C-alpha cells in the first residue's frame, strides 16, 4: 500500500 | 521502466548481509546494483534489514524531508546501515567509494505502490 521510494538520511 | 519503489530496492536494500563485510564492500555493491554504469553515483546507502521491515517505516514517525514535504517517515528503532561515500580521487569508470557500517534511524519519503 505505502512504500518507501526515496532514502532522506540517517539518524 | 522501473518503477520508483523498484528504484529503491535496487538502491537500497541489503538484505542478505547484516552488515558491510569489508572495506570494498561498497566498491562491490555499487557496481553489483548497476550505479556506477553511466556516472559514478557519489554518495549511496544501504539498509540490512528485511524488506518487510524497511516497509513498516512508511508506517512509523511522520517527519518531514529534507525538501519540505511531509511525506517521510523516520524508523522507530535504529537500522543496521552502510553508508557509501565516493572518494575525493575517484574518477569514472574507476569508482572508488568508503565503506561507513553504523546502525541508525532511517528516513525514507513513501508513496503508494
Amino acid at each position: 500500500p505505502y512504500v518507501p521510494v526515496h532514502y532522506d538520511a540517517s539518524v | 521502466k522501473e518503477t520508483a519503489a523498484a528504484k529503491f530496492e535496487r538502491q537500497h536494500m541489503d538484505s542478505s548481509t547484516s552488515a558491510a563485510s569489508s572495506s570494498n564492500y561498497c566498491n562491490q555493491m555499487m557496481k553489483s546494483r548497476n550505479l556506477t554504469k553511466d556516472r559514478c553515483k557519489p554518495v549511496n546507502t544501504f539498509v540490512h534489514e528485511s524488506l518487510a521491515d524497511v516497509q513498516a517505516v512508511c508506517s512509523q514517525k511522520n517527519v518531514a524531508c529534507k525538501n519540505g514535504q511531509t511525506n517521510c517517515y523516520q524508523s522507530y528503532s535504529t537500522m543496521s546501515i552502510t553508508d557509501c561515500r565516493e572518494t575525493g580521487s575517484s574518477k569514472y569508470p574507476n569508482c572508488a567509494y568508503k565503506t561507513t557500517q553504523a546502525n541508525k534511524h532511517i528516513i525514507v519519503a513513501c508513496e503508494g505502490n
